[PDB]
RNA sequence: GAACUGCAUCUGAUACUGUUGAGCUAGAGUAUGUGAGAGGAAGGUAGAAUUCCAGGUGUAGCGGUGAAAUGCGUAGAGAUCUGGAGGAAUACCGAUGGCGAAGGCAGCCUUCUGGCAUAAUACUGACACUGAGGCUCGAAAGCGUGGGUAGCAAACAGGAUUAGAUACCCUGGUAGUCCACGCCGUAAACGAUGUCUACUAGUCGUUGGGUCCGGACUUAGUGACGCAGCUAACGCAAUAAGU
């Protein structure tokens, strides 16, 4: 069955950027939700609602980037798979693309960037790799 | 349950052929049995014939009863000799149209 | 609408000419309706009303 | 069943017996009990007409009723008995008047099951009818072979017979052997296969099984001298001539029948 | 078979609220009918390994609501086994 | 000086995982109504056809092969026709159709029986997926005991071509294949493709349901083409070998 979420999501996003839709639809999740928030925040989608529907059901709706016809998203990967957790301290995260693209921290403080948790002197699960 | 039989009778015991009806539907009403048709076809005529007869009567009639009482009917169309031939159906919901041949 | 193996009226124009079974390529029927006459044409050839063949 | 035994002697390794607890393991009818001495296989002369036969266990004869005279008489089987005579379980008969007859039990057979006999009575194993009125294709048993005299044919245990068809005055019947022959149409039949079929099936271990059963050693031609038997003699082991029996009568494949009277009777012997 | 009345008589019994025909214990308990009466038939017939297949199903399905039963609540697990002679 | 990425100790952080308390239905289940099918097991029975047997009409061939010979035939074969007896399989229907976890499963009625599909309700509320060992099933052949034995046929016999033919062709032919109960546990047991999920253009088929006004729509299987994508290339391509 489905044993993870967050790779689900990130595959969606991915196969929804190299299908060239528009929005990608997905159920909700608050940590989902904090992921998409973040990608926003970085600028690599352009937008991320949460429509509460029924049967206390949500729906998370990521609106794509295309930027010279070609996807924004350059490559998204899955690093805490189910099957072997990562976690790294501060000066130990993986920098993606010599710092030009992003690797997902989940830190104590919430989900953040890479580059501004080595600001913030803070380590944790180490989620994806996005460029 | 309900089961349509279908008995094919020999020409000399066409004669004969009623009372054993009667002794059929008195068996299945004793034991909590409903007839819902009887149909008598006559002397109909064999496409091919079986046991050097060519012609031969033919009976229907439809019965709800149980599987002892139909076990015991096999039996003793089995055993009549002359019946030759019988066509015990199960159907789901009981036929009371008349038949399309009659 | 409904087949029975009664109807051998209808089963007579459904069934060759030597007493084979005429294809569904042949007559057009629909696959179920088909599956149901054939049933029926085996019930009325034990029955003695449809000829297994010609010769007999 | 058959139930094999534990090798924990060098005679207990292949003995075999047959198991039937339904039978009841108390003492028969005082009554239809009569004593049966042995007789060793000899005649009147004292002469060993037959041979191996002597010792064995004492055994009491009971009566069966193979005529099965009271028809329309309905009868329940309250017990069925091993009977050392016969192969085949002996089953009491305990009649609405209260007689008590021992017959033949079919396999297909339990206690307390109702028996009829006479002309009209439902075919069923245990009834004994014409075959007149027993219709073809059915398995028969205890069949007799002249009007009145009483069953013969498939006493044995696990015998049947095969009604084929019925010509003229007489019923084509199948026997296990394969040997067909006209049955007059007023002798009589029972209905079903007779019990006990597994008894060809068990082993009886030893030579004392055999001595117990009354069956003495048997010792072959080629054992005994020339005066002795028509293949002793020779130096070494040897046999020299065509197999016959002590009395000259060749035992491969001679045919011994003299029956003309029955020739007609037979109608044809199969081939295998 | 078990009949429509016997199987509605089993839920009856077993029911924790009104019209569940849901909860493990009713589930369990139907299950448990449904094997007393599969048995007289699989005896009857050595080789149905095609029934036998979904019998064994049966009971793994059993098996694994009695084992979740007990994980959510003991005491409820003990009683219905306890019912059911399990 | 750095390093010795460790170890124990208290101190804080609570996004994630582990342990837990309460709740939800979207995964998985259960209750009711229906439809489809060679799903399985036990019995019965129907019709062609082969074989043998008992007869009638009848005469010199039949059978077979590339050509023949062994074989059957003047003791009446082959052909035809009337009676029986016995075994196996189930033409047509029949379809890259249907069912089953695989292996596999075809005439017809009955008894018992496990799954799947869909229909709107009512229900429990993470019960889920996978699976070391383990156990269940597992084609054909083969083995053991007991039955049956028409066709076919390993082995075996004889006839042919051949330089030889321990073969291909041939005239016969026993085990086996058929049945009951147990072993055997192996196949190119194949989709040469482990199971279960979510996502990713479109098209024409076809089987079982559903809903609409013969068509359009949607469902779980069932095939043939064809993008992005993948591949050493073949090709795979919503039934992925794509993410």
């Amino acid at each position: 069955s489905m044993q993870d979420t967050v790779g689900d999501m990130l595959t969606r996003i991915r196969n929804a950027q190299m299908a060239n839709k528009v929005s990608v639809a997905m159920p909700s999740s608050k940590l989902r939700k904090s992921i998409a928030d973040l990608l926003v925040s970085e600028g690599y989608v352009a937008s991320a609602v949460v429509n509460a529907e029924e049967n206390n059901k949500a729906t998370l709706s990521i609106e794509l980037k295309y930027f010279e016809g070609k996807a924004v998203i350059e490559t998204i990967q899955r690093f805490s798979r189910p099957g072997l957790r990562q976690h790294r301290g501060k000066d130990a995260i993986p920098t993606v693309k010599q710092g030009m693209g992003v690797a997902i921290v989940s830190t104590s403080q919430g989900i953040m960037s890479d580059r501004a948790a080595r600001a913030a002197g803070i380590g944790g699960e180490v989620v994806a790799f996005v460029a | 349950r309900h089961y349509e039989v279908v008995l094919l009778v020999h020409p000399d015991q066409s004669d004969q052929v009623v009372g054993m009806v009667e002794r059929y539907i008195k068996l299945v009403q004793d034991n909590n049995g409903i007839i819902h048709r009887l149909e008598d076809w006559g002397r109909r005529q064999l496409a091919y014939p079986i046991n050097k007869i060519h012609k031969a009567h033919y009976v229907l009639f439809n019965i709800e009863t149980n599987g002892e009482t139909l076990a015991e009917l096999e039996e003793l169309f089995r055993y009549n000799d002359a019946i030759i031939r019988s066509l015990v159906m199960r159907r789901d919901d009981a036929i009371t149209e008349e038949s399309q041949l009659a | 609408t409904h087949i029975d193996y009664k109807d051998v009226e209808l089963l007579k124009q459904y069934i060759s000419e030597n007493g084979k079974i005429v294809p569904s390529r042949i007559t057009g029927t629909s696959t179920k309706y088909q599956r149901q006459l054939a049933t029926a044409i085996k019930q009325a050839r034990y029955l003695s009303l449809l000829p297994y063949t010609d010769n007999h | 069943p058959i139930v094999k035994a534990k090798p924990t002697s060098p005679g207990r390794r292949f003995v075999e017996k047959v198991v039937h607890p339904h039978l009841y393991k108390g003492r028969p009818f005082a009554a239809l009990l009569e004593s049966k001495s042995k007789t060793g296989g000899r005649n009147n002369n004292g002469r060993i007409t037959t041979r191996h036969i002597g010792g064995g266990h004492k055994q009491h004869y009971r009566i069966i009723d193979f005529k099965r005279t009271k028809d329309n008489i309905p009868a329940t089987v309250e017990r069925i008995e091993y009977d050392p005579n016969r192969t085949a379980h002996i089953a009491l008969l305990k009649y609405a008047d209260g007689e008590r007859r021992y017959i033949i039990a079919a396999k297909k057979q339990a206690v307390g099951d109702t028996v009829m006999s006479g002309e009209a009575s439902p075919i069923r194993p245990g009834n004994c009818l014409p075959l007149k009125n027993i219709p073809l294709g059915t398995v028969i048993h205890n069949i007799e072979l002249k009007i009145g005299k009483g069953a013969q044919m498939a006493r044995a245990a696990g015998a049947s017979v095969q009604l084929l068809g019925r010509d003229g005055i007489y019923a084509i019947l199948r026997l296990r052997s394969g040997e067909t022959r006209r049955v007059h149409v007023n002798c009589r039949a029972v209905i079903g296969e007779v019990s006990n079929t597994e008894n060809n099936l068990k082993s009886l271990g030893k030579a004392g099984a055999s001595r117990w059963r009354g069956i003495r050693p048997s010792v072959r031609g080629v054992a005994m001298n020339p005066v002795d038997h028509p293949h002793g003699g020779g130096e070494g082991r040897n046999k020299g001539r065509h197999p016959t029996s002590p009395w000259g009568q060749k035992s491969k494949g001679l045919k011994t029948r003299h029956n003309k009277r029955t020739d007609s009777m037979i109608i044809r012997r199969a081939k295998k | 078979m078990l009949t429509n009345s016997d199987r509605e008589q089993i839920i009856a019994q077993y029911q924790r609220g009104e019209n569940d025909t849901g909860s493990p214990e009713v589930q369990v308990a139907l299950l448990s009918a449904r094997i007393n009466d599969l048995q007289n038939h699989f005896k009857a017939h050595k080789a149905d390994h095609h029934s036998r297949r979904g019998l064994i199903r049966m009971v793994n399905t059993r098996r694994k609501l009695l084992d979740y039963l007990k994980g959510k609540d003991l005491g409820r697990y003990t009683t219905l086994i306890s019912q059911l002679g399990l």
